[PDB]
């Protein structure tokens, strides 16, 4: 019963030329790129039936496209709906699917990908099941299996094709544990791609002259993969060869110092499969990466994932918290106030995205030193990654540093990044007002201080924003937007425009303490220093960190983060809410912020902190730590560890949602990926609770049900909120 | 129903770099040793051993297809002798042992032949592959780390300093050669011969017994470029959390030798020895199998120790002498320190660092070593334990009688 | 101190040649196993297993590095519980239950799982290497001939003709598909799945149930060609130097299936098994290892026979159901015409000619098979018997309780 096939609509159109070689050009009616639905899997069975049938009169196949991508996506709808009971059905549709590019790949002639565009994941295997693939050298066309990316791997083919290509070791590093996207001229020199074209109209009559020249100057070897033929040799060897066997152990030890110990499963199956599948047949290697493509589809992991860095991800791209209605204003320069680490990264990311930006800041020495953090970016992009060009000249004839006020002349975007000082703020804004042009908006990178009382110090407070970007602006993705009292919808539209122009996504956040990237990770770092308090070991406070997901443990992030500006945050919220009436309760934390620095020690600044740090270089833990705080005298499981300090932000984003500082869940969750390091497997802080697996249970009733285990054990701070229904 | 050991030799290890045992077959090894048993009871009837059982850790090669059946066949002994071979790590030979007491005891075999093989010069340690190392998910899921990283790993823990290693490891070659020199080993250590019968080797060879505490401590740590290629450590952190860094204190100098090595003992009953006229040396008191964390992987002999106590019903009072394999120098010292052993008592007479560790054999080895000292010192009850692999241990009380 | 058993399953074989089993990792399969151990007592408290004893006859690859202490570590078991390969060839599975028995009786172990398993599809025959075959001085002297060269020689010592052989390949096709028909394995073969509890193979599918007689008489002596070429006959005919001629009767129809499996079985004491509220199936009455003549090699089945017989102080009268296995219909033949068996007593589910010979899992396999037997026809004994390389012979008689 096990065939090609699984009312849909054909999505591959068939010619046959004189010669005898068949061009399937893959054109999905129902959209505009090209995906691996229900669609495609008819329609390719179809195809490739076609192909065994008129074996005789065909030559050669040739797989183009009629989108402006080759192939890339997939019905994600779909498979985050596979339960565990679903495995059976998944396993089939997978199999059938290489079924079809087995056959495709077995069928004594040449086949050609004239890949025209973007090919990520099944577009890519589609590609590997081809003997031939020849690339359009255009650039925004990329190459890779993202799979990982979705708590998924390539299930397509991908992981028993790129490791009979390029052997276990470099098809796992390189392609598969990262899910690496790769230019046509990069992916021609690692091998995904075999020659390049100027322009995708001789894309096809290159594949088909490439058909011609394969059969004649080849006819024996012609439509034969090199792991098809008799004595094919794996690169760097089988586990079952002496040389990468004496390494094989490494593997998966090196896997876990990469991962931190995160409960992140997709790269351990990508891992297991591409092993074991090199040690077996081709046919038996594909049957073993199915089986465990459907291990992680039903799994939780892949469904926050799905969720985030799809579904969630998309739908912030679509404008969903941007308002509906207005328009599209331009930008014309942009003004950058202080040129420190923030600072000069926000004048890379807005010259790289080719905005023309004056930085401005006290004295010219620090501008140019700001601008200089450009510039040691581009010495790692344009003579030592090759990312860059001779174009990253332009980029820093964008960046035009100064220390005049009077340079900002015709400035429309106004984005400062200085000390966060209210008086100091109302007064650079003061000096600026008047200076810009009156239509101007008024950005204002702050972590902690109010938009609403920060927007006193101009006129024109309908213009005044928050744009919260994270350090180092040049790798971090997210900015978060912070609506003050009086900001217009036009003025957040603007920004919303600038933000996914300089290749970044955008949260919209309302005015409130801590806004809700600052506000989570106070949680965050007050729930270690609390566990220190109470005689934990550091060490295994920062084991619990990182094996959590987090990407800097907890002490650590608390001496990049001035261990003297956490206190400040602490009297400044007891000012406010003691001005407000209300009793102000002290967090178990702020005793050990004190206790640290009235020893001295206060981060990465002053040189001691928990670290210790000798000629500008993170040393050990200090080891004065376990005589201060009696650590070793409190041994908790560190499960429980994980759990406080990930349920600490998840219940404080609830809050969030409550208190209506957050719109929609989707920036919470991408909001503290991309800004908090939440781990991504939980698939952010809101899908945390939804998406959440323990001894009690998986769902929001086993989360409200080890929240009150934690709380009953750890403080009832840790209690559900209302809004889960208890 | 009782077990008694009758007879327990072995030969001179031969170090792995340019040894004198390279050019000698494992299979050599063994029968070689048969023929020396043969030498001293001319007159047993041979077709009343049962069992012929040897341990072997690396069964490849030279080392492969049951090559305990292959020494029965190649020494001319009778063919219902039978032969197996069995791997528990490097506690294979006190394993073998401890099967052939319990197959003695339990009155269906009389009398049995136990040891073990291992040429680490010919077949190199891991030559056989394994799931715990080669295969990911289970690597990845067993948290999988060298024994020489549960050896620093101790170190760390229990605050052993690289002079604390080296001490001990001094200590080991001292005694070592002291055993040497008081010709405590002439007894026992067969000499190997070729077919000619020329001497190819007659001693330990990779003793140093000229090392000095200055020379162990200009000594390189020779782990701690597989910890920080493989990230070794940091695997070994995420199970210890609570551990910071790991101290690699263990080098060339404190670590067990790579050698080549056989031994060999007969155990039978006590009815079996009166018939053929031999002369009971020792009797198995007790045996024990447990184990500890495989990450850490060596703190198996602890668990083991005691559970082979309470079998007995003694405690570490009555033991007159320690026998624990030397393949780290801080597995030794953890293993004093949990028990609180007294130094007169632990190795006596060195063990691998100075002599060698052959995986198979070294259980059987260290066995033998023991049942000599006590007839030696005429003391009475001795205990014998090896780390093990994947955190398993084996424990072993005989008796001089 | 009596040993009992109170479990005894195994998976189905799968085949080599296109077979379910080959993508499933040898390890997979006792992990499968002790999973479902585990779902009929999950009170058990699997600290008190000492250990868990495999066989295996090729430990190399996914087969190396003690297996049983990794299928210990993979499926969760606590830390204590031990773990050893041992390989006394084909009858390593009988081995493992034999010394677990042994375990068991000595009083030193408690609870202890035995079994095997071999994935001949993924480590083929003969990948460990060995002395027997590889080393000449070795083979040379010893004469070393293939365990089918000496099945074609007990053909033609005793007379069995080329019907004869098939005449019982048929026969234990037959009962074998009678067996599987009836749901004789239904309770004791656990059906392999992989990890999303989708199925991979749930029956023996080397069995050919529509065999014929003259479809069997079509075959090819498949050993002609390793005879001829490898010299194999005249070696065989110079130690049994009356015979005149080899008469090849073996093929693929009359000789033992290459197949994947793996078997378990849980062997505890009488005071073990009330302090977990497990009931004994059978008991371990007796064992005996023996041999015979390495160069017919498969003759030790007959003197390890009567050897576990005069230890039990039972005849050929006392038992009810003798299982040897079908390594070659010449075998049984042979150990049939020595004993003088009714053959309603051999074999009376098939054998390995039908559902294949996972050689460290096939006396396992073959041992459980009689202990449902026994339960099913509420017979009293039985004894089981495999013939071994080398000359080798294990004979165990089993009683139920
Ligand atoms: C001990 C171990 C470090 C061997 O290392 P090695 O480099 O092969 O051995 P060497 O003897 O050459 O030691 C390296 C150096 O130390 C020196 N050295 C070793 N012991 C010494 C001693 N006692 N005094 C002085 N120098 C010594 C050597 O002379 C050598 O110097 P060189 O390279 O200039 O000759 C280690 O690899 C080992 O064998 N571990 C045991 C494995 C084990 O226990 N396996 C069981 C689990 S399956
Ligand atoms: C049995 C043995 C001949 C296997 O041979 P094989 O060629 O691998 O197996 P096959 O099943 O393909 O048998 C060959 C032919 O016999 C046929 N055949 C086998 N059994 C048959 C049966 N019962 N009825 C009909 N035809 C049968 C097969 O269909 C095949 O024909 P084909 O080649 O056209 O398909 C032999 O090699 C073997 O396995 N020996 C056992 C080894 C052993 O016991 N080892 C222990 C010591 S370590």
């Amino acid at each position: 019963g096990s065939s090609h096939h699984h009312m849909p609509d054909n999505t591959i159109q068939w010619d046959k030329d004189a010669d005898g070689i068949v061009t399937l050009t893959m054109d999905d009616p129902s959209g505009s790129t090209n995906v691996m639905n229900e669609a495609y899997i008819e329609s390719m069975g179809k195809a490739v039936d076609r192909l065994v049938a008129e074996k005789d009169s065909i030559t050669g196949v040739v797989v183009a496209s009629a989108k402006k991508t080759f192939f890339a996506g997939g019905d994600v709808k779909t498979m985050i709906q596979a339960r565990p009971e679903d495995a059976g059905d998944v396993f089939n549709t997978v199999e059938t699917i290489k079924r079809q590019l087995r056959t495709l790949e077995t069928l004594g002639k040449p086949v050609v990908a004239a890949i025209n565009g973007a090919a990520l994941g099944g577009g890519l295997e589609i590609a590997l099941a081809c003997h031939h693939r020849i690339a359009a050298d255009v650039k925004g066309s990329q190459l890779g299996l993202p799979a990982v990316t979705l708590g998924l791997l390539p299930g397509g083919g991908g992981v028993t094709r790129t490791v009979r290509m390029f052997g276990i070791q470099n098809a796992f590093v390189s392609v598969l544990a990262q899910g690496t996207r790769f230019k046509p001229a990069k992916a021609k020199e690692i091998g995904l791609v075999d020659e390049l074209v100027a322009t995708v109209e001789e894309l096809v009559p290159a594949a088909k002259a490439w058909i011609k020249e394969e059969l004649k100057a080849n006819p024996d070897g012609a439509g034969v993969q090199p792991w098809d033929k008799k004595g094919y040799k794996m690169p760097g060897g089988t586990p079952s060869s002496p040389g990468l066997a004496a390494i094989l152990p490494s593997f998966p030890s090196n896997l876990r110092k990469q991962l931190k110990g995160a409960p992140m499963p997709a790269p351990r199956a990508i891992l297991a499969a591409a092993v074991e599948g090199a040690q077996v047949d081709f046919d038996t290697a594909s049957r073993i990466e199915s089986r465990y493509f459907a291990s992680l589809v039903t799994g939780q992991v892949a469904k926050n994932m799905m969720q985030a860095f799809f579904f969630d991800l998309q739908a912030i791209n679509a404008g969903g918290s941007r308002p509906e209605g207005i328009g599209k204003t331009p930008i014309k320069r942009i003004g950058v106030l202080g040129a420190g680490m923030m600072g000069a990264g926000i004048a890379y990311v807005s010259a790289k995205a080719g905005y023309e930006v004056v930085l401005k800041d006290v004295s010219l020495e620090a501008a140019a030193k700001g601008k200089g953090y450009s510039e040691k970016l581009e010495a790692k992009a344009l003579e030592r990654g090759r990312t860059t060009q001779e174009r990253s000249d332009a980029l820093l004839a964008r960046i035009t540093p100064t220390a005049d006020a009077a340079d900002f002349k015709g400035v429309d975007f106004v984005i400062e990044a200085v000390f966060e000082n209210q008086e100091l703020k109302h007064k650079v804004f003061g000096e600026i007002e008047d200076i810009v042009e009156p239509n101007a908006i008024l950005g204002s990178n702050t972590s902690t201080l109010p938009i609403t009382g920060l927007a006193t110090g101009v006129k024109r407070q309908e213009d005044f924003i928050g744009i919260h970007f994270f350090s180092p602006v040049d790798k971090m993705p997210l900015v978060e937007i912070i609506k003050g009292e009086k900001t217009s919808d036009e003025a957040l539209a603007r920004v919303f425009d600038y933000t996914l122009a300089i290749g970044k996504t955008p949260i919209v956040v309302n005015d409130s303490r801590g806004f809700f990237t600052s506000r989570v990770i106070g949680t965050f770092v007050n729930e270690a220093l609390a566990m220190l308090g109470e005689g934990v070991e550091p060490a295994s406070i920062e084991q619990a960190g990182s094996q959590a997901g987090y990407p800097a443990p907890p002490l650590q992030l608390s001496d990049e983060l001035n261990l003297e500006l956490m206190h400040k945050i602490a009297v400044a919220t007891r000012k406010g809410v003691e001005d407000a009436g209300g009793t102000y309760q002290p967090h178990p934390a702020e005793a050990v912020v004190e206790k640290m620095i009235e020893l001295g020690r206060s981060g990465r600044l002053k040189g001691a902190g928990f670290y210790e740090y000798a000629d500008g270089k993170r040393s050990g833990l200090w080891p004065g730590l376990r005589e201060t705080f009696k650590s070793g005298s409190s041994q908790p499981p560190l499960q429980d560890m994980i759990d406080r300090m990930l349920f600490a932000e998840a219940l404080e984003t609830q809050k969030c949602l409550d208190e209506g500082v957050l719109t929609s869940t989707a920036d919470a969750n991408i909001g503290s990926i991309m800004g908090i390091g939440f781990p991504p497997w939980t698939g952010g802080s809101a899908q945390f609770i939804v998406g959440y697996s323990g001894p009690a249970g998986t769902g929001k009733a086993a989360f409200v049900a080890r929240a009150r285990e934690l709380a009953a054990a750890y403080g009832d701070r840790f209690l559900p909120p209302e809004s889960l229904l208890s | 129903e009782e077990a008694f050991i009758y007879e327990a030799i072995r030969t001179p290890r031969g170090k792995q770099k340019n040894g004198s045992l390279h050019e000698v077959k494992p299979l050599s090894l063994v029968v070689g040793l048969i023929d020396e048993l043969r030498k001293r009871h001319p007159d047993l009837d041979e077709n009343l051993i049962s069992d012929v059982i040897l341990g072997c850790v690396s069964p490849v090669g030279d080392q492969g297809g049951d090559i305990a059946r292959a020494a029965v066949l190649a020494s001319g002994m009778p063919v219902t002798s039978g032969g197996v071979q069995l791997n528990r790590f490097c506690a294979s030979g006190l394993e073998a042992v401890n099967t052939a007491a319990q197959k003695v005891r339990s009155g269906w075999d009389d009398l049995v032949l136990a040891g073990g093989v291992e040429s680490m010069s010919r077949v190199p340690m891991g030559s056989d592959g394994g799931a715990m190392g080669l295969d990911p998910a289970t690597n990845y899921d067993v948290m999988f780390v060298p024994q020489s990283i549960g050896a620093d790993l101790i170190a760390t823990i229990e605050g052993f300093s690289r002079e604390d290693v080296d001490a001990y490891a001094l200590r080991s070659q001292q005694k070592a050669a002291e055993a040497w020199s008081g010709g405590y080993f002439a007894k026992s250590v067969v000499p190997v011969r070729d077919q000619n019968g020329l001497l190819i080797l007659d001693h330990d060879e990779h003793m140093r017994p000229d090392t000095t505490k200055e020379g162990l401590a200009k000594l390189k740590p020779a782990f701690e470029g597989l910890a920080a290629l493989g990230g070794f450590d940091d695997v070994a952190l995420q199970k210890y959390h609570w551990v910071e860094k790991i101290n690699h204190v263990h080098t060339g100098g404190n670590s067990s030798g790579i050698v080549d090595g056989a031994a060999l003992v007969m155990i039978g009953s006590a009815a079996a020895g009166k018939l053929q006229g031999l002369t009971p040396r020792a009797r198995i008191v007790a045996t024990a199998t447990s184990g500890a964390d495989p990450v850490i992987m060596l703190t198996g002999p602890t668990p083991a120790t005691r559970k082979v106590l309470d079998r007995a019903g003694l405690t570490v009072d009555d033991i007159d002498l320690f026998e624990l394999n030397e393949a780290f120098a801080s597995v030794v010292l953890k293993f004093q320190k949990d028990l609180n052993i007294p130094d007169e008592k632990l190795n006596v007479n060195g063990g691998a660092i100075a002599m060698g560790h052959p995986l198979g054999a070294t259980g059987a080895m260290i066995l033998g070593t023991m049942v000599d000292e006590l007839e030696r010192r005429n003391a009475r009850r001795a205990l014998i334990t090896l780390c093990i692999g994947g955190g398993m241990g084996v424990a072993t009380i005989i008796e001089r009688v």
